[PDB]
RNA sequence: CUGUUGCUUAUAGACGAUGGCAUCAGAAAUCGGUGUUGUAAGCUUUAGAGUUUCUUAAUCAAUACUCUCGGGUAUUGAAUG
RNA sequence: GUCAUCUAAUUAGUGACGCGCAUGAAUGGAUCACCGUGAUUCCCACUGUCCCUAUCUGCAAUCUAGUGAAACCACAGUCAA
RNA sequence: UGAAACUGUCCUUAGUGCAGAUCUUGGUGGUAGUAGCAAAUACUAAGAAGAGGAAAAAAACAUCUUAGAACUGAAGAGGAGAAAGGUUCCUAAACAACAUUACUUGGAUUAGGGUGAAUCGAUCCUAAAUUACAGAUGGAAAUCCUUAAGAAAAGGAUUGAAAGGGAAUAAGAUUAAUAGUUCUUAAUCAAGAGAAUGGUAACAUAUCAUGAACUUUAAAAUGGAGUGUGAAAAUCUACGGAAGAGUUCUCUUUUCUUCUUAACAAAAGUAAAUUCCACUGAAAUGAAUCAAUCAGAGAAGUGGAAUUUAUUGGCUUUGUAAGAAAUUCAAUGAAUUGUGGUAUUUUUGCAGUCUUCAUAAAAAUUAAAGGGAAUCUUUUGCUCGUACUAAUAACCGCAACAGGUCUCCAAGAAGCAAAAUCUUUAGUUAAAUAGAAUAACGCAGGUAAGGGAAGUCGGCAACAUAGCUCUGUAAGUUAGCAAGAAAGAGUAGCUCUGGUGAUUAUCGAAUCAGAACUUUAAAGGUUAGGGG
RNA sequence: GAUUCACGCAGUGUUAACGUGCAAAUUACUUGUCAUAUUUGAGUAUAGGGGCGAAAGACUCAUCGAACUAUCUAGUAGCUGG
């Protein structure tokens, strides 16, 4: 006997693909009379039909790439198949430095250790790409502020 | 998987007379796994 | 590509059934049927058809009025 | 079609009550030479042009 | 007598054919020989750049040393028994 | 065509000559930078294209079980004069 | 053999005698048990049913269950629709024919069953376009006109979209098959029935707080590119656990699965962006973005108002609502259902920038204004579509044809990449038959000593270069290019170091550079320019 | 109306396969292309001395240097076969 109906059925009770129903092998005769979702709701709480677990995924090995990564275990020359643009863009960057750079002379100007005269100069400078990063700002900034006490 | 085999195996087989019908015989090979194939020869278990 | 590939497209349907007629030749875009000549009042008929003169006319079908009158 | 209009289903219903053969006692009748119905037809044979 | 058939038969072969043996038949393993690759897996040389942690105590560490001329394979169209 | 040049060797290519069978100015004349699954010639590299063939795999082809067409066909099917 | 009509003679009459016409129609041979039944990686074992795996290996055995092994690889061989098909859907009995073997299988035969809507669509509106009465034209059939010609239609007639516009429904369960349609629960919409305050102002008040003719305004209703960003979901990840499963002679406080929530409404807490309002008046010019851009017809600052952000009001939260659902345990009954992220993608908005000799629909329908004419409960919600495929078997190609045919949802690894390659959820293992042998000649994929295009019409075919980083780069030129010119060097694994931020030491981002040591000396498994 | 890759598309070469084919034009690799002179669905408009054509006498339902269909029509043949 087929048993296709009770295939179907029971997958659609059991919410899952007709790949993970498994119909018991030794009662064939008592899975075959249920052909109706109640008589099939039956056999579910019977344990004569169960459901198959979902094959193991594993991330282990995903997860110690990563963390070797992180150390630049693989980063060197030969495991980089994209443009220096490409890896890390150009563009982003400078909307990076810019909103640094920017944030510390807006903090800089409320705090009251610049002027709005001074505060407006290293705008443009800023703008202008003197600084590389916070610490050359910084520097500059300082420095600045002794040539005016002089 | 399909495409590779163990190069050697070691069975046993065993005749049995068949429980429809007593007067007839049949085979069953079952599979003796082993640590090594050294030192095994053809043994009537 | 005339052939084989080009039949594939073909799911439109030029031709539906006639009101007057019967048959599957009222065109959907020229509003008028091919076979029995709808919203025209006369029927469509020429002399060059002949045959198809002897398959729809008097006498092709139930008669269901005229069979009396004459037999009267 | 899905959607379709209310003369056309009809005319699809009677084009399945057609597709029928005939009954066996109407095949025992005196003097009987209909066994088949000759305008049979199936989906995947001929379509209907309709 | 000859043929079929068997050895999933060879010195032969598209199929037939041809060649050999058929109960002292045949086959099979295992063993030794003979070849191929290059030193298995487990534990040990702090081998070991450094890091880390207890702070000479461990760790983790590519690779490297001894067991190891190792391990694996070997008729399938190889040779003995 | 003749002269140079490209090659060991050039009815090929390039550069010159021009009484040009029968070039020639929006039937457009001359000039090409980029571009072209367009036409042509030469170098480097590489290679079974070749000297000159060997060999490997899969699918068939071969044989068998089931199934099973077609083109074509006067009759047919050994040669010399 | 056959079983009910027929024959001879003479005249008369003719659809009167066949080997050919590539003659017409029908039937049948050789070919011939021959060519074939070879694209789409692939099946094996045990059992059940069945006349249908027997046997001197007759080496193969359709269907269903379990196990193993696999393929499509999520721009799928997944889950759903539009056109087209039309009962192909589901179930049972049954296999004569059909699916190039067979079939217990079937999209095949027989017989029943199946398609439920106030909220989804058609119905409604108009777009390109289309067709009427009267009129005009023509010998005629008929053509023209679509508001112009009319005693016709406050104003212009009919049709035209199941992808354009549009009143209103969601979650769970249920069937052999229908489900925003049935059931439970919870809502919504339409049509009904029972001459006001507050705020300086922007503007605000569970109906409120009257508003006719007439007129106006707005919405429906409007391109594309590219950049930044808010939010949700998915993936990834941090902390904290609960429950179950996998591995475990070698280790692994380990690996894996679940930890959810609708329409419609509420308003504890709290965001981003834009535009306006009040105070004050900028120069020593400020403010601001990734880019811009803005300001005395008024910046920045402070305090406010409004709108947008997939339903009320964007996110969390709440009613719904845990009673559902998911994961477990027990033999119907019990357990739990925290909080984050300066990560990626998709979707959805927003903000300004760019671009056009291109400026990227209309109506139905709705609201508001100017004006001043006048003096909570309950009932109903009609007609039609609704099954199924939507394709390496339901569509078009004569067919179960490697051809063609419009869309929606869309995981992990790796990488610049929705690339090649492998896997997860889902689907399938059959999709014109197999077994044995392992000849020639083939089709598809390859390799090769020495030479290196001598082959040939011709380097046809194949080989070869190939990613990224650094250096370097000619003539010529329309000065833009040529240019990835040409040419040269580096690249692996392991252990470390430094740079690039946020909050006041902790937290996070993959990216860049550098140094020792070791080795089989490193883009090349896949993908991947020959040059002059 | 820049250079390329991808989902797709086309059809440069092999003058490969196949050529009583998977197919009355298809398959494989190679190549070109892969968004603004782009690709594409449905609706709608254009008809045979006509339409449509970035133009090949190309396309107009496997039919094109004048479609398909029916009638005139048993068109005519100094030519061919019986």
């Amino acid at each position: 006997v087929s048993l296709k109906l009770q295939k179907r059925l029971a997958a659609s009770v059991l919410k899952c693909g007709n790949r993970k129903v498994w119909l018991d092998p030794n009662e064939t005769p008592e899975i075959s009379l249920a052909n109706s979702r109640k008589a099939i709701r039956k056999l579910i709480k019977d344990r004569l039909i169960i459901k198959k677990p979902a094959a193991m995924h594993s991330r282990a090995r995903v997860v110690e790439r990563k963390q070797a990564k992180i150390l630049g275990r693989h980063t060197g020359h030969g495991k980089r198949k994209g443009t220096k643009n490409a890896r890390t863009p150009q563009k982003t960057l400078w909307i990076i430095r810019m909103r640094v750079l920017r944030r510390l002379l807006l903090k800089y100007r409320t705090t009251g250790k610049i002027d709005k005269h001074m505060y407006h100069d290293f705008y443009l400078k800023v703008k202008g790409n003197q600084y590389k990063n916070k610490k050359a700002l910084m520097e500059s900034i300082f420095k600045a502020l002794e040539e005016k006490k002089l | 998987g399909i495409r590779s085999v163990a190069d050697r195996i070691r069975v046993r087989m065993a005749r049995l007379p068949i429980e429809g019908e007593e007067g007839k015989f049949y085979t069953l090979v079952s599979y003796v796994p082993v640590a090594s194939f050294k030192g095994l020869v053809t043994k009537t278990v | 590509t005339k052939g084989t590939s080009c039949r594939g497209t073909r799911h439109n349907k030029t031709h539906i059934l006639c009101k007057r007629c019967g048959k599957r030749s009222w065109h959907l875009q020229k509003q008028r049927c091919a076979s029995c000549g709808y919203p025209d009042a006369k029927m469509r008929q020429y002399a060059w058809g002949y045959k198809a003169l002897r398959r729809r006319t008097q006498g092709t079908g139930r008669m269901r009025h005229l069979k009396i009158a004459l037999k009267r | 079609t899905g959607h379709k209009g209310f003369s056309y289903k009809l005319k699809l219903g009677k084009k399945i009550h057609q597709n029928r053969g005939v009954p066996q006692w109407f095949r025992m009748k005196t003097g009987n030479t209909i066994n088949y119905n000759f305008k049979r037809r199936h989906w995947n044979r001929r379509k209907m042009g309709m």
